[PDB]
């Protein structure tokens, strides 16, 4: 149990996302949601051409 | 209004302000008070003792 | 060993047993088609208290999916996790509740109640010592609300010793679907207090303001909302699925949480949320976690105890963590602010550590505190009920399925006795 | 420079070592005095004052 | 033929007990697999089968089946006999009542059988030790229930006990003191000695003494250990002064309701602080009567000791230790009643205490424990009085106990019989 | 262990903790993605007096920044110190105040308040040992004197025992930016008196004289202005982070100027500043700063002690100097230029010496002066007020967010007492 | 057997103790990490070093004191600089805040919490102690806790410990230069509380060593660390007795026997004489008498005060290295001679000697020379009434406004405390009148 009074923890600590895509970022750890939008923009700019040719 | 006379009279006609007492624990400065701990005596002093 | 049976009516409760039953099967290691997936060996060893078992290595959940309307239940059959509900727990009626409490609790959900019941008392009775069940409905519809509680007063006629649970999802006055929620809510609420050993309280606009004011989500959605339900929903059943240093099943929380049989309205939150933005800033330490889980911007109820007293307070932490700095931050909060809490509770705080965080994740805690400012919700209400009811505002629905105004004229003064029960402590 | 750093590194070092043998060599020399034991004759030899 | 049956109640009995035995099993050469790679000292704890195997001689019991499942399939699971390990199917939830009558009584028969089977086995067993904590529903509950079956079935046999008493501060729960009133009131006429640990004093020895910061149960496990191992010494390690364990209630309890005495460790240190500081027996005995070193949170200054006892391990001699208690005599800081003109009982050991790999504590020569019984605990009491008088002023919590069959006048009465017990601490000093 | 939690209210609150943010963050060695890339020991043992600490060997300061226009916000976000900042701590509104009080004090920055007081608690607790606070603001514009004297009020109710400093940026008659600034300035002076601890006064025509007379630079800006307010921010704060000879912090500087607890308004200044003419033609010794930090020309305030008395003097140095050379020049301004010394205080000068110099130079020093000179100050921000007060000039929008008449009347009694307070301890 | 204790307080006191006990791991052989490079008798050696080093089983040397402070930032120094191996982790004690110039801080209460912590660890150390002589305890006047919680030190030293002596060094305030501006107030309450509850004072003004270290020895532009280890060679001579062989030895009893006649009247000055430099040493052989005639100079004092205007009370004289006892003799019966220097009518025989081998000891950095004799001298002079008439002018100067008594007021200290810590030195300062006069 060295790590509990560990001095050095908060420097090797690594965050819980780190990047937008990584492999623990699952549903049971509550750091990644569905809901943020990301790509909404280019569904913006998609229908308002869509909507200059129509 | 006299200044210099009534900063003297704000001190004198006045009571100290005692404060919450304390103990120091270790060497580093780890400071906690002394009623809540179980150290000073403070519960059987009640009126409940006892009876 | 310690089955959990798992109940939820509605289209609130069926998109909530959806997500919830995601974050298990990931949290065990259950891929979508039923098999093990998984890498550790505790993860396979409590997994009876949801998962029955069946034949070549397939996890099925121990849930019940009650319904009145068959187009709610077509979506989950038909999601990512649609493939490992057994089909045969689908319970559905053909005709709806239409936002009526009536209809569903005595007529149309008279028909069903007994057939739900086959259902349960087939698979209940296949565990070897239930510890007891779950509900999560919505108490501002006409299923969950009128034929939910309908099953909860006669499952605790047969099963009395044993635990109930509400996730209730009670109404708001801001965010607010339908026209007829003081009626739904009113003469459910009624009938919450009789026959649940624990109930929470979740608004819709104070999920809502944790996606705004703590996430920053920019379109949050109905599937944002329920994550942060079923947060707080495997968080409390957590230290008797993983081992622990110290260990509280769903009992040791409802002992040291209700002083009175008549008081047991908690309200829910979570530690680690975090925005994308603010999540390189943070540090995962256990400061950290009791510093937010407390914050009164963070509570899953829309009512806030910076104006009542707290009763009692919850916390399950989970993650390897030390005892010591634990227990020296319920100390660090019950004793700089003596006025939110009561003075006839010396100590009011109760913790309980797991072992395994959540996956991907490294700390967690939730927070399960009972307060008398959860009497502002009741009123908030009751001030719409009687505002409706002294014109005799939508009555000609409700009267003709059978009640009589004696009927909606008890279930405010029931409503208000619990009211003022909760408010002689608050002073 | 790093090799050369390493060089010098090495070069002083050597130097320590026969300095830390030579001077267990000279406590052991402090050592003795007339009713002490493990002292003995030896021939005069041009060795010592080589 | 000097055996120790140990029995272990709640979670508690359990962490503490794995401590124990990791310790007991590398203090003889015992492997994690009952092997040993002859002497008879393991005796008093290990008894020996045909298969070459040293099983224990201890019982733990619990009412939750999630941690000792952990000893069933942890690093130790060929040591421990199968059914030495009792669990239960759901557990006692923080309450007496569940924990003493509904609950307990389909398991208190069995471990009666088991300890039937241990105890007809030792053909001079000593007695038994009960390691349980107040709080806990099955520490509280089916420890005092088998407390109150042991003496009808044993009699006038040494039973102890080490007992997690509630911290003065910091509590995990808010049922704490009905449990604890209502297990003092019941088992104040069953149990020959009451020892007590704190676990807010072992983290304050933790944090202070050693350099730990943010310390776990483990952590405490550990000392408690080294406690046990100190009194339970000298039946198996040869001495200049044996002390057998049927002496600790002679001379520590003078009257038969005040029979609850606190302890200390002396040399609880570091392997930096253990470089600069020499450890004679004059400094490990000056240590012991420190208000900043005892394990319960309470400062004997306040009162007047009534009886002492002081355990040697090591490398120590019979004029340092009689110089150092001499010395320790002249202080007014360290004030006797006045009815204990002598006040004292000595043991000296040889075998200096076992140091485990991954431990904190250094490798040492000499050690001391102090089993002390004072007037100065009586503020514990008031405390624990105060804060049941605040609970049931208002009646709380109480449905949470009658509903599982036992009335509402024990309340009444467990708070009766200890504002009798405060009377008697306070009047048997002066 | 002995922390800082660093407010600063308003678009000038804003701009000069940017740049006192980039100071601290070079004397400490942190480059602008947050991480440390020094290399000496002394950059890393005490930095928790300004720097939390995130996972990765990350420092986030404590710092809290607040307005109530929310362009101001990408301002901060413009600078190469934009980054460091946790994004939480920023507090923005979404209408201004715009040169007033009670838009302010009552109306929007009084529901802009209770945000805040979440956000400063979220910090002051996470201390272990919290010393005391800090201000930066300006009393001419809104947000930074209608509030932010309501920020200051909420918190020595809560926290009474603690320290509380401002750098009040307090207007100026000749750099006169905004007509409606008397108002502001009057009403919120009385908020200073009975709350804070200390209170230094920094005018904008006093740096304007330094920049064009003493550094000589062509085009002095904004960004070379809050040069010097933050050097004289981190001459203060320097010896409870690196180590010295003799020590002194925030408390005992307030223990030895201010004999009576209405009298903390001081003249802050600092030593060696040289233009690039005169600066290959000077010497680094430790008499040229005492010739220049106590130069009447040098002072941060549009005020002058040839007028008025020293009750007391503070002085905190840096560099690896000698205390000879230190404490004997202290005995040589106070014997020679007798006439500018109270006499009921015989030794009026306080002394420290910290032995780490800021990066890139060798010796430094940095004063704070409290006097009785300090009135002159007060008298022209009095003068201007019923000037234009009797003629009921502006009134209609001060009075119409529910403002009184006689809370105005109230607010020259009470900065008239404090003009005359000034000068019964000037006659002694 | 012949052990003392040493105590130091402040931040004075603790930069003080970093060139003490400098000195005193090279005056004996113990190394900066605490061994001896070898012993040559290892079952053999000397055991000089027990009046100040404890010895464990192995070979560790720790030392007999106590570093206290109510700041982190002095102590933190000597935690990670070059001895930080020598001392145990547990002897230097710091706070979290300091007392801040202030009395009422240091005494009432920050300084009342650390007091039961140090109370403590002096237990430990005078109970490894056989024959223990006294505590030695080094502060200054003008801190808060060099003033408030060493004035309650004392306090809590005469209770516990009865009449075990206590013997003081003080940096007393200097008369023209000072570092703070409540330096009156400290300075009167501290030492009107501490008449009754000490034994000696021997007292030094940094302005003083100012003017020797300029001038005597010819280092312009010192630092503390010159003035520090001036200091150890004053209380390195007052102990040489009880570690190395003497032909008259001093016990640590003797000063207050032989230098306090009346219980009120307990302050001599140290003074040091040959301290000259390693240039100006080589021009000038320095016997017995040269360096008895320096210490009765007023330009070689070290305290800014001149004899010339007072009646010697009492002397003390020790001397080091190279030292005949008739040559000794031969001085001092001059020195008797000379009618620039008076001595008090009721005291005619006025002296007490004490004759040590061990030449002082040149530590590397240091700026004194290599010198065979020296003279270490606590004379206690009626010509100290003249610095608290400086004193009580400064405090009631302050006093007349009643400035800055709001500090010391809401700090636990009623008001009333003011108007008898004066009115009680005025007596002293009366006191000093009556044994100025003769006898007729
Ligand atoms: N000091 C110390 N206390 C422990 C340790 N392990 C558990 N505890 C204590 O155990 C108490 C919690 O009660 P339990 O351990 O669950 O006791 P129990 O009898 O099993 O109670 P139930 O689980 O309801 O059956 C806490 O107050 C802790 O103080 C330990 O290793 N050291
Ligand atoms: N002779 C000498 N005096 C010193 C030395 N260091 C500090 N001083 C004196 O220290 C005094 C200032 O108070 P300090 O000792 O620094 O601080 P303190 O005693 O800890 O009191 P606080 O700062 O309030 O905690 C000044 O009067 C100096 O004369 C030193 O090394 N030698
Ligand atoms: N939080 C949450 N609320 C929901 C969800 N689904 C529906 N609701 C709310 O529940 C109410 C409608 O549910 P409804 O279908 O009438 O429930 P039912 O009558 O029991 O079927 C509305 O207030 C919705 O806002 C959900 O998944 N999560
Ligand atoms: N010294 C200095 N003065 C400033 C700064 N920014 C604004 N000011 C002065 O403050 C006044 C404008 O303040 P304003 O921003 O409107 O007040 P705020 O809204 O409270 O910040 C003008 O007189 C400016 O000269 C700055 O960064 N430094
Ligand atoms: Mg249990
Ligand atoms: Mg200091």
């Amino acid at each position: 149990e060295f790590d509990l009074s560990d001095p050095l923890a908060l420097k090797k600590d690594r965050p819980a996302r780190q990047s937008d895509y990584d492999a623990r970022n699952t549903i049971s750890g509550m750091q990644k949601f569905m809901g943020e939008d990301l790509n909404f923009h280019l569904r913006k700019k998609f229908q308002e051409e869509q909507n200059r040719e129509w | 209004k006299n200044f210099i006379n009534t900063n003297a009279a704000d001190v004198i006609m006045g009571v100290a302000k005692k404060p919450k007492p304390i103990y120091v624990d270790k060497r580093t400065g780890d400071k906690h008070d002394l009623e809540t701990s179980g150290l000073v005596p403070k519960y059987i002093n009640k009126k409940d003792y006892g009876v | 060993m310690r089955e959990i049976v798992h109940l939820q009516a509605g289209q609130c409760g069926n998109q909530i047993g959806a997500k919830f039953w995601e974050v298990i099967s990931d949290e065990h290691g259950i891929d979508p088609t039923g098999t093990y997936h998984g890498d550790s060996d505790l993860q396979l060893e409590r997994i009876n208290v949801y998962y029955n078992e069946a034949t070549g290595g397939k996890y099925v959940p121990r849930a019940v999916l009650v319904d009145l309307e068959p187009g709610t239940m077509d979506s989950v059959r038909s999601g990512p996790f649609g493939q490992i509900f057994r089909p045969d727990n689908f319970v559905f009626g053909q005709s709806g509740a239409g936002n009526n409490w009536a209809k569903g609790h005595y007529t149309e959900g008279a028909e069903l109640v007994d057939s739900v019941l086959d259902v349960v008392r087939k698979e209940a009775e296949s565990c070897d010592c239930l510890q007891g069940f779950q509900l999560t409905h919505s108490l501002g519809g006409g299923t969950g609300s009128g034929m939910g509680t309908l099953l909860i007063s006669k499952i605790r006629e047969e099963y009395p010793d044993r635990i109930m649970n509400t996730f209730s999802v009670v109404p708001s006055p801001k965010v607010s679907d339908t026209v007829v929620e003081p009626y739904n809510a009113t003469l459910s609420v009624h009938q919450l207090v009789e026959n649940t050993d624990e109930t929470y309280c979740i608004d819709n606009e104070a999920l809502y303001d944790i996606c705004f004011r703590t996430l920053k989500l920019t379109t949050p959605t109905y599937g944002d909302l329920n994550h942060l339900v079923s947060a707080t929903m495997s968080g409390v059943t957590t230290c008797l699925r993983f081992p622990g240093q110290l260990n509280a099943d769903l009992r040791k929380l409802a002992v040291n949480m209700v002083p009175f049989p008549r008081l047991h309205f908690f309200m829910p939150g979570f530690a680690p949320l975090t925005s994308r933005g603010s999540q390189q800033y943070r540090a995962l330490t256990v400061p950290e976690l009791t510093q937010q889980m407390f914050d009164a911007k963070n509570m899953m109820a829309a009512c806030d105890p910076r104006h009542g007293r707290y009763l009692t307070v919850a916390a399950v932490f989970r993650g390897r963590m030390s005892m010591k700095e634990v227990d020296e931050q319920m100390l660090n909060v019950q004793n700089k602010n003596s006025s939110y809490f009561v003075e006839w509770i010396p100590n009011n705080v109760k913790t309980a550590v797991c072992d395994i965080p959540p996956r991907g994740l490294k700390m967690s805690a939730t927070f399960i505190g009972n307060s008398t400012a959860i009497q502002e919700l009741f009123k908030r209400i009751s001030e719409q009920f009687t505002a409706m009811f002294r014109r005799k505002a939508f009555l000609h629905w409700y009267t003709g399925e059978g009640m009589d105004e004696m009927e909606f004229t008890e279930a405010e003064s029931n409503m208000n006795d619990l009211v003022s029960e909760y408010q002689q402590y608050q002073d | 420079q790093i090799r050369l750093n390493w060089e010098h590194k090495e070069t002083c070092e050597m130097d320590w070592s026969d300095k830390v043998e030579a001077y267990n060599i000279d406590e052991a020399c402090c050592r003795y005095n007339n009713q002490s034991t493990d002292v003995q004759f030896y021939p005069h030899s041009a060795k010592f004052e080589e | 033929m000097r055996e120790c049956i140990s029995v272990h109640v709640g979670q508690a009995g359990v962490q503490i007990g794995n401590a124990c035995w990791e310790l007991y099993c590398l203090e003889h050469g015992i492997q994690p697999d009952g092997q040993m790679p002859g002497d008879d000292s393991f005796n008093t704890f290990f008894s020996e089968t045909g298969a070459g195997k040293h099983v224990p001689r201890a019982v733990f019991v619990d009412l939750e089946p999630t941690v000792i499942d952990e000893v069933r399939t942890g690093t130790y699971r060929q040591l421990f006999h199968p059914e030495q390990l009792i669990t239960g199917k759901e557990d006692a939830a923080n309450n007496y009542a569940r924990g003493h009558y509904t609950i307990g009584k389909e398991l208190i028969d069995l471990v009666l059988d088991r300890i039937r089977k241990l105890a007809d086995q030792c053909t001079g067993l000593q007695g038994f030790l009960i390691f349980h904590s107040f709080g806990g529903g099955t520490g509280s509950g089916f420890t005092s229930l088998l407390m109150e079956r042991l003496s009808v079935d044993y009699g006038k046999k040494s039973k102890l006990e080490f007992s997690i008493y509630p911290a003065p501060q910091v509590s995990t729960a808010v049922v704490e003191p009905y449990n604890s009133i209502l297990t003092t009131h019941t088992t104040l006429e069953h149990s020959d000695c009451a020892f007590m640990v704190d676990n807010e004093a072992i983290y304050d020895i933790c944090r202070r003494n050693l350099d730990i910061e943010r310390p776990t149960y483990t952590n405490l496990n550990r000392l408690i250990g080294q406690i046990v191992s100190s009194i339970t010494a000298s039946l198996r390690f040869d001495g200049a002064l044996n002390v057998d364990l049927t002496e600790f209630q002679t001379n520590l309890v003078p009257y038969p309701r005040i029979h609850f005495p606190l302890a200390t460790y002396a040399p609880v240190i570091s392997a930096e602080k253990a470089y600069h500081e020499q450890l004679s027996v004059a400094e490990i005995t000056n240590a012991c009567f420190e208000p900043a070193n005892q394990m319960v949170k309470c400062d004997p200054r306040h009162g007047k000791y009534m009886a002492c006892c002081l355990l040697y391990r090591g490398d120590v001699v019979p004029k340092d230790v009689n110089a150092a208690i001499a010395t320790i005599k002249t202080k007014r800081t360290i004030q006797f009643v006045d009815w204990c003109p002598t006040g004292f009982k000595v043991g000296i050991n040889y075998q200096p205490p076992t140091v485990v790999p991954g431990g904190d504590l250094a490798k040492v020569q000499r050690a001391v424990c102090m089993l002390s019984n004072t007037t100065a605990i009586a503020e514990a009491w008031a405390r624990l009085d105060h804060k049941f008088d605040l609970m049931y002023a208002k009646r709380a919590f109480v449905h949470w106990y009658v509903g599982e069959g036992m009335e509402e006048g024990e309340f009444s009465e467990a708070r009766e019989d200890m504002a009798a017990l405060e009377k008697d601490y306070e009047e048997v000093g002066m």
